[PDB]
């Protein structure tokens, strides 16, 4: 068992049990001592299980388009980086076919309606497949786990119905949305010092490492 | 009188509160302020909810219906939020002391019966007409429902009070959507409705 | 709810709302009818 | 307050100007700037950074009877 | 042992049932009124946290929501700040003619004629000046329209909503533990780093990137609307090289220790911005820099979960000496048990840091165009004087509260305090001799030189052309202070202040900004009179708390309480024996202190700086210089500075500043209103009441709730807050009457 | 590379970084009494190192090296 930088603390509660344990926790803050709002270890295991998700969406899509109109066939107008998409109107806005805030608004009734289900889920699990919803209420039951659902909808293919390997592509999702956090808060960074994209600062080291953003230090839009 | 445990909700996957069982109709179990958690003020909100919904429905077609057919070529119906500074047979206020003397008497008479139920069912000058009805807020007889539609077996009373509260919630949200709509844009509401399907990505809210 | 009543109904609440509706008549009858020394109706 | 009414009046009086009095006493302010701290103008100089004249002994009983009366509290 | 977040889950329900029980802290008041007595005990103990329960987790869960809701008051009020000077102010007229534009934030309506009160203060405004000096730090914060002080305004009402929405939820939701609160070590490196250190950077951050830039732009006469946004300094670093060229290089000598290149921007020159008035922006943003980097480092003595830190408890057990016995063991049990210790030591300290504050903002104007806005400076010197001296006097109560009810020998000992204890008799009189040979040695001084002037002897008086008492070693400072840039300290440009350099006047728009402060026998004795002055305020607060648990006279006077009235007419009489009424008489003394200190403030400012300066270099005090000659005399002060500067406060009637002379009559009123409470008794107004309740019952209304006089202790409670009320009051519209009309 | 500054601050830095290592400072296994005693704790934070050295000492020295360093750097710069 692998133990990453443990403390007598973190190894009291961090037993292993948990998808991707390396036994890290400098700052204990999922001792199960003081639990109250948020510091409930759960909901720190799906909490980093949520924002690693959305963090691979988001490592793959902030520079997909920037490499896809390098090379590639969609369209230069929609090849940008992360940051001049109208993310950010002044680092640079592209006109869709909404507002921007229309987008907003639309996609918080979207976002509303999936992440209140889910969190119905988190709070009585297996209330979402009980109340009316023109169907759809089967797969919305859930297997129990929060962070793991599964059911028709978001585990069709069924993928490691056995125990054990269920538990290896879990490590492998864990491992995998640490590494894309990581990524996106990389691509945060590096869009504040470079100002160029995460693909075009890539290459900027690539063909040339003796640059070092490191000790430049200068920023600039 | 019928209660029901497993009603759809306003949220689903939460608990509705003790005091909303399902008896009423439109009950989705929406009281998350416990305005009406009492008895005593349950029953008058719902009367409060109920002469609302009406007014607001009646509210809701003399707006959308004289400002829809006026937009085409149909009718000369002015605005209805000028249609007050307009001028009538007679002066605005005294318009206003006669409405009250009426809708007074109308309204006295409505607050007799809730106050104290079955005392105001019968006609102070010709006793013999009175009010079918046995419920507040549905006084039935000859003059408030004639076609005879109240007077049924439960479920199905319950059912034509559910449409009635959900159209009356529905007309309160448009009369207030118009209102609000007319002080952000200066035009009828009806230009609302087209200038967001000539545009819905654009013509929003977000205009300004 | 009838205890929110019980609380509205204390005496420094209903002091500030009797109070408040009191000051603002002063102030709309001294604002229609300004000065006013005497009384002039007779 | 029987004698600050009495002196005022007079003291208005036999300056030849009642309209002052008249005027000012109808109003808690113009007792306090148009009797005590006008009257106090040539007393409060009995005795003042450039000299004295015969009204410094009443400067200092003046002082003196504050002292007294603030002691007392 | 290892510092760890710990809160409980609902540990109250969020109900209304409580709301309608007034009382239901406390058992007694619970039961609901017998008499009228109730109805003031449950506003007295509304607060008395550690008197309506004993454990120590509920006190300090009911302490932190405390905290929170008065943050969120805060955060209203600054929005409401904020708001009102973005919709009713003339900040923008004002920022185009600083030196000419009053400053006013507050419109009233025409309803009863006090549109009057809307007064002529510029750009095209009717309004009330104001003088909490906001359009100053508007204007060095960089802000420019009035669309960012609305945007503050409404940043101010969320943080507000936050903060109730927090004290909601650390009380009835995730409510902390006991052990959260006493992580002290924890505690204190967060606020030293966390808060204090980061919040000076990030101070610094905003200073060196609009402040900065801004404020340039407006000293060089740019049109405010003109102006850059300052945003656009983040985006092209063009705008801020062609002001400060250091920008251009990008963080790079702060990582390679090329640091001598950013001397454009973070200087050490000192002194005041002659356009301005105000220290150099520059240096004020180098400053927080280094108090950021200083709290940001001194954020890490106290040891937490990582081995590395102190033990604050190993360090007081090892400082014990042979004078003090086994000294400061003990109090590390004490400050992580008692909440009242450590408010009396807070309470201390934040009094006398707002004091500093005081003293410090009107010697080294820190806003541009405040030094010139005298009646801005003289309200912020009085306000922040007042408030030093009432959170001291809070200080002294808590520390005899402690006293009274958290010291226990056998279970928290402490070996400093039972020596204390063992010889307050000799610590209290020897403060009694230092205070009598400081009244007659000040005081005394003045009754001599009255009593000199009256007999027509100008010659023997103590003045600076008699018998002279100057104030050498002051003088000596001042002179040393001044010859230290180029010598003592060779990166100063100029002196630290105006008031210690020798020359170097600044003057802003017609009217002096600073010069070199005179010191006299006038100084001297007034010095010695703040010095008497305090010494006797510590005197009574002192022998209140020391003597709070027993005396010769009352052996047992814990078991009275801390708040009672007596003991009782025997032994000659005990009254006002309670450290309670020590508090009482201690807040008139503190008063007597601060009156005459702001007094001093006011005429010295008045005479010997402010005033108008010429073309040519003559400067016109706002008085002749008379400080010398007639503030050494006590009939110098009832005449040249009452008597003379009360005028327009007594002649502002039919003007905007009448409200002025309507709050100092008011204030007189209510001053002389306590002296009732003050000089009686509650047994002669309750055989009135009874009279009274006579001839109610002869008419069928009589109430139930029992009529009852005041307590003794509310009696005392009641004057001392009339008193402090008028008196205050009276001096405020006489300062500010005066300070805005002759300004 | 490129100033003295490097030799200066890899000096601080390592030297700290070396006298926290191994003996001769207050690490997170070696508390600090009179100024000169070094009792052993046992600092509970884990780390692969046999010898003592954490962490949390491993930024404990970096800090105080860069400290020194700064303060070395920058008074040899204004003298000399
Ligand atoms: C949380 C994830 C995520 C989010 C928030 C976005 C958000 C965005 N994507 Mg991305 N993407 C995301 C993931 C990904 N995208 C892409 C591939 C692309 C492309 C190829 C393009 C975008 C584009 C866009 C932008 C406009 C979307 C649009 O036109 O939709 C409506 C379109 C529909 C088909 C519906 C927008 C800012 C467009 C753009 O302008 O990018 C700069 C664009 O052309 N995305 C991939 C790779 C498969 C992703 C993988 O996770
Ligand atoms: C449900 C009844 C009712 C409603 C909703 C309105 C609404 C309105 N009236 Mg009438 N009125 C109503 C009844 C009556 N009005 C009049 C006589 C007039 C006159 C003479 C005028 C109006 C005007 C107005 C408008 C004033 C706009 C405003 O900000 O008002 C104040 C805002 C409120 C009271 C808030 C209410 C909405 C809140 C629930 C949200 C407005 C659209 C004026 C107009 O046309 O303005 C353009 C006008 O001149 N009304 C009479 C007497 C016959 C009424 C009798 O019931
Ligand atoms: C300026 C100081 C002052 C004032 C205002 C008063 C006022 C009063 N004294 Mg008093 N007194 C004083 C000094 C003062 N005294 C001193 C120094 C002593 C020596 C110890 C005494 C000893 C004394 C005795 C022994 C008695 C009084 C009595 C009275 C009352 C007489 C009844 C009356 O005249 O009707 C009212 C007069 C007023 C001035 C009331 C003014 C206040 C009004 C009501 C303000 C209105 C409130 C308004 C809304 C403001 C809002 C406030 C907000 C914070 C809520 C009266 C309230 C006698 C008494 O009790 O009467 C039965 C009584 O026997 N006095
Ligand atoms: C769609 C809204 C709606 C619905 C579903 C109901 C339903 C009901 N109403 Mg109600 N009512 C409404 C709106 C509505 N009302 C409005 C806006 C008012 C104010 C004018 C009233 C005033 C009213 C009174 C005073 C009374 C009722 C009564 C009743 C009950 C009698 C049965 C009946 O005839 O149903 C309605 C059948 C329908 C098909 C719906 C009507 C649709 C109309 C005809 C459309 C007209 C278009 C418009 C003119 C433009 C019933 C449950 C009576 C009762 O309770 O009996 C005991 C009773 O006394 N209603
Ligand atoms: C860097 C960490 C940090 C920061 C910034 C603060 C900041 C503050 N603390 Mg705090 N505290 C901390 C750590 C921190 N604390 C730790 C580790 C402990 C021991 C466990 C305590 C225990 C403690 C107690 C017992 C009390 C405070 C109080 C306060 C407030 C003092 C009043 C003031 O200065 O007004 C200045 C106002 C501001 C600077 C506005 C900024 C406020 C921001 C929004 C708060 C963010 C800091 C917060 C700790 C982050 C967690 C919140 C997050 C989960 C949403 C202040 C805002 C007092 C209080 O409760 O006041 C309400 C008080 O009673 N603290
Ligand atoms: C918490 C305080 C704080 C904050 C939030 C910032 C934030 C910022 N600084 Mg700054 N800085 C600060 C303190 C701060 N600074 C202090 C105290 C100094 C004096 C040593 C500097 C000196 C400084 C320079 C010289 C520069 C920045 C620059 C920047 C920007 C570049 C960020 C980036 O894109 O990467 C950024 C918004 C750079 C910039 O302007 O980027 C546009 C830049 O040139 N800063
Ligand atoms: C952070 C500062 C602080 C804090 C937290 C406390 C906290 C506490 N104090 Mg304390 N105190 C402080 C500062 C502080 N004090 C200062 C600065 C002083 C010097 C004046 C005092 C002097 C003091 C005394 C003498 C006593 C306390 C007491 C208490 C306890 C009960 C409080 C209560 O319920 O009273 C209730 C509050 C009121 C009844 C409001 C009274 C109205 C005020 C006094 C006048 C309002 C005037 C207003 C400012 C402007 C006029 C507006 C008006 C016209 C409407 C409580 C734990 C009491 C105690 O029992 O100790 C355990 C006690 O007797 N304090
Ligand atoms: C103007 C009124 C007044 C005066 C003169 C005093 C004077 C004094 N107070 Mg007091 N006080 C007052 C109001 C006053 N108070 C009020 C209203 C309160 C209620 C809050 C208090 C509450 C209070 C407390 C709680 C205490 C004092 C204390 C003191 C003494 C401080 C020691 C000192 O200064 O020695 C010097 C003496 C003087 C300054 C008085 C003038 C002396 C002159 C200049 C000398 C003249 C001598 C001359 C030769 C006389 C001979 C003439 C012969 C023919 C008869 C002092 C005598 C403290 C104390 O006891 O002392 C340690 C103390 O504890 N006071
Ligand atoms: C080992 C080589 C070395 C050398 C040759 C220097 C040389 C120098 N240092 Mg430096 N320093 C060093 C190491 C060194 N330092 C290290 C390792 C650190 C990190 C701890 C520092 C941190 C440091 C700081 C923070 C400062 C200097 C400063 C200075 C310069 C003037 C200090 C002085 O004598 O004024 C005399 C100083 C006094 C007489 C202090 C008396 C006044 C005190 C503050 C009042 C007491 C109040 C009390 C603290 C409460 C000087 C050229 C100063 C500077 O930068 O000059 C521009 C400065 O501020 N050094
Ligand atoms: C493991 C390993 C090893 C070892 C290594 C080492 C030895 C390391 C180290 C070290 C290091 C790498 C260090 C460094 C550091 C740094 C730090 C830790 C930092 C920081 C920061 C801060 C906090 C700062 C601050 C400041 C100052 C000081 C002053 C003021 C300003 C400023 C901000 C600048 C070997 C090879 C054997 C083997 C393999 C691997
Ligand atoms: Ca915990």
């Amino acid at each position: 068992r692998p133990l990453w930088f443990a403390s007598k603390q973190s190894l009291s509660y961090l037993d292993g049990s948990l998808p991707g344990d390396y036994g890290f926790d400098p700052l204990g803050l999922s001792d199960p001592e003081g639990t109250g709002g948020f510091i409930e270890p759960r909901w720190l295991a799906y909490g980093e299980v949520i924002n690693g998700r959305f963090a691979m969406l988001g490592a793959v899509g902030a520079i997909a388009p920037e490499y896809l109109g390098k090379v590639g066939l969609i369209p230069q107008e929609t090849a940008l980086a992360w940051f001049q998409t109208g993310v950010i109107p002044p680092a640079g806005t592209y006109n869709y076919w909404a507002d921007n805030y229309t987008l907003f608004v639309l996609e918080m009734a979207l976002m509303g309606f999936a992440e209140h289900r889910r969190f119905q889920d988190w709070a009585k699990p297996g209330s979402m497949g009980k109340q009316y919803f023109l169907g759809l209420e089967k797969g919305f039951g859930g297997s129990g786990n929060p962070a793991y659902p599964g059911g028709p909808f978001f585990n069709p293919l069924g993928f490691g119905k056995d125990e054990k390997s269920l538990k290896e592509l879990k490590l492998k999702e864990v491992k995998n949305g640490r590494l894309a956090m990581l990524a996106i808060l990389g691509y945060f960074i590096q869009g504040l010092v470079t100002g160029v994209g995460p693909y075009q600062n890539l290459l900027d080291h690539v063909a040339d490492p003796v640059n070092n953003n490191v000790l430049t230090s200068l920023k600039f839009h | 009188t019928v209660a029901e445990p497993d009603r759809p909700l306003w949220f689903p996957g939460s608990t509705p509160p003790p005091w909303l069982d399902g008896s009423l109709p439109g009950d989705f179990g929406f009281d998350p302020l416990g305005l009406g958690s009492d008895p005593e003020s349950l029953r008058w909100n719902v009367q409060a909810e109920l002469v609302h919904s009406r007014w607001a429905m009646l509210g809701a077609a003399g707006i959308f219906i004289p400002e829809f057919l006026t937009k085409l070529g149909i009718l000369n119906t002015p605005s209805w939020y000028t249609a007050g500074e307009q001028e009538y047979f007679t002066d605005t206020t005294t318009l206003f002391i006669v409405e009250l003397v009426f809708i007074g008497w109308a309204e006295g008479r409505r607050w007799a019966d809730i106050l104290n139920p079955g005392c105001v069912n019968t006609d102070p000058i010709f006793p013999n007409n009175k009010l079918t009805g046995t419920d507040v807020g549905y006084p039935g007889g000859l003059w408030f429902d004639p076609l005879g539609w109240g007077s049924a077996s439960p479920q199905k009373l319950k059912e034509l009070r559910t449409k009635e509260i959900k159209n009356g919630r529905l007309a309160m949200l448009a009369v207030m959507g118009a209102w609000f709509q007319h002080i952000y844009t200066g035009t009828g509401p009806i230009d609302n409705l087209f200038a967001h399907l000539a545009d819905p990505g654009h013509a929003t809210i977000f205009a300004a | 709810m009838r205890d929110l009543k019980t609380y509205l109904s204390v005496a420094p609440v209903a002091s500030t709302l009797w109070f408040a509706a009191l000051a603002g008549l002063l102030i709309e009858i001294n604002r229609f009818f300004p000065d006013a020394l005497t009384f002039p109706f007779f | 307050w029987v004698t600050f009414y009495w002196h005022w009046k007079h003291i208005t009086l036999w300056q030849g100007n009642v309209s002052q009095f008249n005027e000012s006493s109808t109003y808690l302010m113009g007792w306090l700037r148009d009797y005590l701290w006008l009257n106090s103008s040539q007393l409060i100089n009995g005795y003042n950074p450039f000299g004295m004249n015969s009204l410094s002994v009443w400067a200092w009983m003046f002082l003196f009877g504050h002292l007294v009366w603030a002691t007392g509290f | 042992p290892e510092v760890k977040i710990l809160v409980d889950r609902d540990p109250i329900k969020t109900s209304f049932e409580q709301w309608a029980k007034p009382g239901h802290f406390s058992r007694t008041i619970a039961k609901g009124p017998d008499t009228t007595t109730w109805i003031w005990n449950l506003h007295a103990d509304a607060h008395d946290f550690d008197s309506h329960t004993s454990d120590l987790e509920e006190i300090s869960r009911k302490v932190f929501s405390a905290h929170f809701g008065q943050l969120s008051i805060i955060f209203l009020w600054l929005s409401g700040m904020y708001f009102h000077g973005a919709r009713f102010s003339n900040y923008e007229a004002w920022l185009n003619d600083p030196t000419h534009i009053r400053p006013s934030a507050q419109v009233v309506w025409p309803i009863v004629g006090q549109e009057i009160l809307n007064g002529d203060v510029g750009g095209g405004f009717r309004g009330i000046q104001i003088t909490s000096g906001f359009f100053q730090i508007w204007r060095a914060s960089g802000i420019t329209s009035e669309l960012q002080l609305y945007c503050t305004a409404i940043g101010a009402l969320v943080f507000a909503a936050l903060m109730l929405f927090a004290g909601w939820f650390h009380y009835h939701k995730a409510a902390p533990k006991l052990v959260w609160f006493q992580d002290v070590e924890s505690m204190l490196n967060h606020h030293l780093a966390g808060l204090l250190g980061l919040g000076s950077l990030s101070w610094a951050g905003h200073q060196v990137h609009v402040s900065l830039p801004i404020n340039q732009f407006l000293n060089a006469g740019v049109d405010p609307k003109e102006i850059p946004l300052p945003h656009e300094f983040i985006l092209n670093r063009d705008l801020l090289a062609q002001l400060y060229p250091s920008f251009a290089e990008g963080a790079t000598p702060f990582f390679t220790l090329n640091w001598s290149k950013y001397a454009d921007f973070l200087t050490f020159r000192g002194g005041l911005d002659p356009l301005t008035g105000g220290l150099w922006l520059t240096d004020i943003a180098h400053h927080h820099l280094a108090i950021a980097i200083l709290f940001l480092i001194a954020g890490h003595m106290y040891r937490t979960n990582w081995g590395i830190g102190h033990g604050i408890k190993d360090i007081l057990e090892a400082h014990k000496g042979p004078f003090t016995g086994q000294g400061h063991k003990g109090l590390y049990e004490i400050l992580t048990t008692s909440w009242h210790a450590q408010l009396s030591i807070n309470l201390a300290m934040l009094g006398s840091l707002t004091i500093i504050v005081a003293h410090h903002m009107y010697a080294m104007p820190p806003y541009p165009y405040l030094a010139t806005d005298y009646g801005t400076q003289l309200s912020l010197f009085t306000h922040h004087m007042w408030i030093g001296g009432f959170l001291i006097v809070g200080a002294a109560a808590h520390a005899a509260i402690f006293m009274v009810r958290d010291y226990d020998p056998t279970t928290r000992y402490n070996d400093l305090l039972d020596r204390v204890l063992r010889h307050r008799d000799a610590i209290i009189s020897h403060l009694n001799w230092v205070c009598i040979f400081l009244g007659f040695h000040s005081f005394g001084l003045y009754i001599h030189n009255d009593t000199m002037s009256a007999l027509g002897r100008p010659q023997d008086m103590f003045s600076d052309t008699a018998i002279q008492l100057q104030p050498v070693f002051a003088q000596w400072i001042q002179n040393t202070h001044a010859l230290a840039p180029g010598t003592t300290a060779p990166g100063a440009t100029t002196s630290t202040s105006l008031t210690w350099g020798g020359g170097d006047l600044v003057s802003v728009g017609g009217k002096v900004a600073l010069l070199p402060i005179p010191l006299g026998t006038a100084d001297f004795l007034v010095h010695h009179i703040h010095a008497f002055t305090i010494h006797v305020t510590v005197l009574i607060l002192l022998k209140g708390v020391l003597f709070a648990r027993s005396s010769r006279l009352i052996p047992d006077k814990a078991n009275l309480g801390f708040r009672f009235p007596c003991d009782g007419p025997g032994r000659g009489g005990t009254c006002q024996v309670s450290a309670w009424d020590h508090v009482f008489l201690g807040l008139f003394w503190m008063y007597n202190a601060i009156s005459v200190v702001i007094f001093h403030f006011s005429w010295k400012m008045q005479s010997d700086v402010w005033g108008s300066i010429n073309d040519q270099g003559v400067v016109t005090h706002i008085t002749g210089g008379n400080f010398a000659q007639s503030s050494i005399t006590i009939n110098g002060w009832l005449r040249d500075f009452l008597w003379a500067q009360a005028s327009q406060v007594i002649q502002s009637y039919g003007s905007s500043l009448s409200a002025y002379g309507l709050f100092f009559l008011g204030a007189h009123f209510v001053w002389a209103f306590s002296l009732m409470f003050l000089f009686s008794g509650r047994g002669y107004w309750q055989e009135l009441i009874e009279s009274i309740v006579w001839a109610h019952n002869k008419l069928k209304v009589a109430p139930a709730t029992q009529p009852r006089a005041l307590s003794i202790v509310q009696g005392r409670a009641v004057g001392v807050t009339h008193y402090l009320l008028g008196g205050i009051a009276t001096t405020w519209a006489f300062f500010l009457a005066r300070i805005i009309a002759v300004g | 590379i490129g100033s003295p500054t490097n030799l200066i601050m890899v000096t601080s830095t390592s030297l700290m970084l070396f006298a926290g290592r191994f003996g001769l400072a207050p690490s997170a296994n070696r508390k600090a009494t009179a100024g000169l005693k070094l009792e052993a704790r046992d600092s509970g934070l884990q780390t692969g190192d046999p010898a003592g050295f954490t962490l949390a000492d491993t930024l404990a020295c970096g800090v105080v090296g860069h400290i020194i360093g700064v303060g070395v750097v920058l008074g040899l710069k204004n003298i000399g």
